[PDB]
């Protein structure tokens, strides 16, 4: 029920760089990221930390949460959905959002460019499969997908922020 | 009993290092005070304020004896005379005996154990040997004291007993008070991420998203990597916390408010109130 979400990668990683267009208009970090169950998008999210006023607010967080809400909502277990849930985001997560998949126990993240400011999942720390035994799952990475245009939004956002 | 003990990047732990300078001893200790002005006139050492510049010496028998540091050594540490350091008549050198070669630390000292090396080679100021003032101790200690009711309460309630206080420093006023209140349903809600919630909550409309600006966390144990991080994005300014966690990231494992590679630094301090927060959770 993992791989059967990867069959449409292409499909979801649009969807998530649309997302990170939008963020970017408003004048956010352009992240936008989706998660697959079952192939079903069961949650997305894009960084909304200015919106918000809340610096936790990135769009893995986001999602997450979305996906908390779906799980409740349907009298699913979070535990059964979310070790069955890929995440397709056009940004390597953070440091604190790859902490968060952990303890989740998201099984794949799918990802665009390397987040050179922030990363966890090797750019600053390598959360994502660090030997981390009280902090949930270490996960798998699939990187690069799109990762020119993705790296793109990024710099045009940081050109524009003072 | 309880001791506050900072948790410095790798880089600042390590021993100061020292640097060569020359002292002289005062052989008239009536001549102390002027000649502290005359020398320190000619030589201030803009670069090393944390050096005191009389080193009190006290013999076998009680005698009190000083060295009074000149300048700094140049680029050949060689034997000098007075004639040689001390500009006349700007220096009046009467009352000092003859120079001598002595390593002084080359910057302030910044844990209590760098301060006693340092204290060793020549007399440093820090911040006694006290970190933090009676008045301050008191204050931390309410604080946690309130962090770890916090934690009790929801160990009581069959929750992961972790608590934690956001406070203003200006006012001293408690911003947020929160323990762990991760469920089945919602599991990321570990006391830190709660308190930065109710921070924001209590935001106003002109507010940057940087929550916990020029704030001081408490929290019984130390944070993992996702709280540990999100208060570098939410820019905690000091954290306070009693007992380590195993994975835990400002110490144990991590030391994610001490890399020059994040655009936020902060300062951590441990074992406040450690012997209560050693029997509470450890975050996650
Ligand atoms: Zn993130
Ligand atoms: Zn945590």
């Amino acid at each position: 029920p993992c791989v059967v979400s990867v069959q449409e990668t292409e499909k979801w990683m649009e969807e998530a760089m649309r997302m990170a267009k939008e963020a970017l208009e408003n004048i956010e970090v352009p992240v936008g990221c989706l998660m697959v169950y079952n192939n079903e998008v069961v949650g997305k999210g894009r960084n909304e930390v200015n919106q918000t006023k809340n610096a936790t607010r990135h769009a893995e967080m986001v999602a997450i949460d979305q996906v908390l809400d779906w799980c409740h909502q349907h009298g699913q277990s979070p535990s059964t959905v979310f070790e069955h849930t890929v995440l397709y985001v056009t940004v390597e997560p953070c440091i604190m959002c790859a902490a968060a998949l952990r303890l989740m126990k998201i099984p794949l993240v799918v990802y665009g460019c390397q987040n050179e400011r922030f990363g966890g999942c090797g750019s600053v720390l390598n959360i994502a499969s660090a030997d981390l035994p009280n902090t949930g799952r270490p996960f798998q990475c699939i990187p690069g997908y799109r990762a020119e245009e993705a790296v793109e939004l990024l710099k045009t956002f940081y050109k524009q922020e003072n | 009993q309880w001791q506050a003990l900072p948790v410095l990047s790798e880089q600042q732990s390590g021993a100061v290092e020292l640097i060569l300078a020359y002292a002289a001893p005062v052989l008239d200790k009536r001549q102390t005070s002027r000649l502290l002005r005359e020398v320190s006139a000619v030589y201030p050492l803009p670069a090393q304020p944390h050096l005191k510049r009389v080193r009190p010496s006290r013999s076998a028998g009680g005698a009190q004896s000083s060295d009074l540091l000149l300048c700094l050594a140049g680029p050949s540490a060689g034997p000098r005379s007075l004639a040689e350091l001390l500009p006349r008549p700007a220096v009046d050198p009467r009352g000092l005996g003859t120079p001598f070669l002595v390593p002084v630390p080359a910057r302030p000292p910044l844990t209590r154990s760098q301060f006693e090396e340092a204290r060793a080679h020549w007399p440093t100021s820090f911040h006694a040997g006290q970190l933090f003032s009676t008045q301050e101790r008191a204050a931390m200690q309410t604080h946690m004291e309130r962090a770890v009711c916090a934690a009790q309460r929801a160990a009581a309630q069959g929750l992961r007993a972790v608590g934690a206080v956001v406070v203003d420093p200006a006012s001293d006023r408690v911003l947020a008070t929160g323990h762990d209140c991760s469920s089945v349903a919602s599991p990321l809600l570990h006391a830190v991420m709660v308190c930065i919630d109710l921070v924001a909550q209590g935001q106003g409309e002109d507010s940057l998203p940087y929550v916990c600006t020029g704030y001081d966390l408490y929290v019984t144990r130390e944070p993992c990597v996702m709280c540990a991080m999100a208060l570098v994005h939410a820019r905690i300014q000091r954290v306070f916390y009693g007992a380590p966690s195993p994975d835990g990231a400002l110490g144990t494992l991590f030391r994610v408010h001490a890399r020059p590679d994040l655009n936020h630094r902060f300062q951590v301090f441990r074992g406040i109130l450690e012997d209560q927060c050693r029997q509470l959770d450890p975050d996650p």
